[PDB]
């Protein structure tokens, strides 16, 4: 169960993500045409990069029982709701009692991943990911934060 | 790799997952596809390609 | 078909140009820093650049 | 606020749902190619509908603080989760500390409807950006 | 102890009952002349079936100690009353203390089935079934919900 996740990151977030998920050599372009070049997992050359510049990066999050999940919500068969941070699903002491497990997406939106004793397949997960936060209005805000740097 | 395939009046049917996937559901694992051609020239008419799992 | 290409930093003249009634699929390409306009379509040609980036 | 949920119902559940939420004339299909036809809210035709056949139906639910909700879940600021049945959102005794409210969708799915004192449509979900104006600065060129 | 139970079911209830109690092939007629045909336990042909159409079906409910009972009420020898859902009479931990057991019929009407340590025979059960809800007035309501479908 591997899920593509495309996001836009500032320079600090992009550098952090690149160093955590090792990149040997790659050039990342930004919203405003600035670029940063990683060579041998070390920053080498950066163009004129202003604040609020957005870089597009796609990361794969894979949801499996054995690997840890950053934030999930578990419902016992008795009716108790608990939340667990950064532990695998199998790491629960008594997985026998657990009925449902929902991933949490930092938007306070729950996506069902574990029901009826088995993981949710990829396509039902896509359906639930669309379905969880339908009426999510994002604030519209645009600032150019740049101008053609050279004298032309 | 530039092969040329001449297959007239032939049948390429059921080559894939068609026997299992659900009907009227666009979001499911479609696998397997008959008569795949990359960078190649094919000249075949009156064929019959029914019920392939994918393209 | 340049589905996700990176054609940029041209020292002079347009980074990506299609002309004389041709077609290009620059679906998510990148054309930044070119010496002239990054993407150009001239003389009755078509270009698709939905996710593209010129800057 | 309109919430759209897709569900899978057998023939009996499909008939009950269709007659409960009036449908005049339309054809429902299933996985195995079987179909049922409603015409003027009457089951005119059925075509080889075996058991364990799932008809996929989309359902529209209007969500509003005054209108009662069949089954929802509320989360306070501290972390306590509770569930309520047949109670409007405004009816809750303690809305002061209620931070989030999801709607349990009978599939064990969860749909956010209430976030930080407002319905989810009214909330605006501010992004993040460092505060700064345009650079508007001329830089040297390396060419 | 097998009890016939004749009832009138809508289309959804009839389909559910037919699929639970497997019917290989049979045609069910309705109140208003519409019919549904099951062939190989699959719905094949349905006439013009309106809402509120009533189909007559008779189902056998058998009351035995070993098989589960959906809803019954048990009185201990001490004087405690308890209710059990969907378990057999023998499934009680201490059947020794139990004095009386009454079936419940969704009308809040109790019928004695277990007294003096033994099941109630069929004829006494019929007597108690008549006797339990004598003055039960049902709301009279009639709507035709149909008209000769064809142009004639």
């Amino acid at each position: 169960l591997i899920i593509k996740h495309q996001m836009k990151l500032h320079l600090n977030e992009l550098v952090d993500w690149a160093w955590r998920n090792g990149v040997t050599s790659e050039k990342f372009h930004s919203n405003n045409g600035s670029y940063v070049i990683f060579d041998h997992s070390a920053v080498v050359e950066t163009y004129i990069i202003n604040k609020n510049d957005l870089f597009n990066v796609t990361e794969e999050i894979e949801i499996t029982l054995d690997k840890p999940i950053d934030y999930f919500l578990e419902k016992d068969m008795y009716g108790n709701y608990r939340e667990h941070f950064g532990i695998a699903i199998n790491d629960l002491l008594f997985l026998n009692t657990t009925v449902n497990i929902w991933l949490v997406n930092d938007d306070n939106s729950h996506i069902l991943i574990y029901k009826d004793g088995k993981l949710i397949d990829e396509y039902m997960y896509h359906q639930f990911e669309y379905e969880a936060n339908q009426n999510k209005h994002i604030y519209p805000n645009n600032k150019a934060s740049g101008t053609y740097p050279h004298k032309t | 790799n530039g092969s040329h395939i001449q297959t007239n009046y032939c049948d390429f049917s059921y080559n894939g997952n068609r026997e299992q996937l659900e009907e009227y559901n666009k979001d499911q694992n479609m696998y397997g596809d008959g008569l795949r051609i990359f960078n190649s020239s094919l000249t075949g008419n009156y064929m019959t390609v029914n019920r392939c799992g994918e393209i | 078909d340049l589905r996700s290409s990176d054609c940029s930093n041209s020292q002079t003249t347009y980074g990506v140009i299609a002309t004389r009634s041709s077609n290009i699929n620059f679906d998510k390409g990148i054309a930044n820093g070119c010496g002239a306009s990054g993407i150009m379509a001239n003389r009755g040609c078509s270009i698709d650049a939905t996710g593209a980036t010129a800057s």
